[PDB]
């Protein structure tokens, strides 16, 4: 309930 | 609004790995995003979601709502969300 936040973050690493 | 149909998930503990079966690209999300992508799986609305993140960590809820109308907004040029 009291853990320390960071915004969200979404990483592209590759593709085929 | 909803995952797409398309993307497959991973979960390694805390984190998870998404794969768009279309576009073959594959993504990585730290722990408060996967944390988010769970709830989406679940069919939450961000409403819910906002609820969820902000009973979990010490942030005001302000913060959250413009985190995560940022991210999903992410996650759909990725084409991982769809109906946003
Ligand atoms: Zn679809
Ligand atoms: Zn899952």
């Amino acid at each position: 309930m009291t853990k320390t936040y960071t915004a969200p973050t979404l990483v592209e690493y590759g593709g085929l | 609004m909803k995952i797409s149909d398309a993307v497959v998930s991973a979960h390694i503990d805390d984190e998870v790995v998404l794969l768009h079966l279309q576009t073959g690209t594959y993504f990585g999300l730290d722990a408060v995003g996967s944390r988010i992508w769970s709830l989406l799986e679940e069919g939450k609305r961000p409403e819910e979601i906002v609820d969820a993140i902000c009973a979990e960590y010490s942030v005001d809820r302000p913060t959250v709502e413009r985190d995560l109308r940022d991210f999903l907004r992410a996650l759909a040029n990725k084409e991982l969300l769809e109906g946003y």
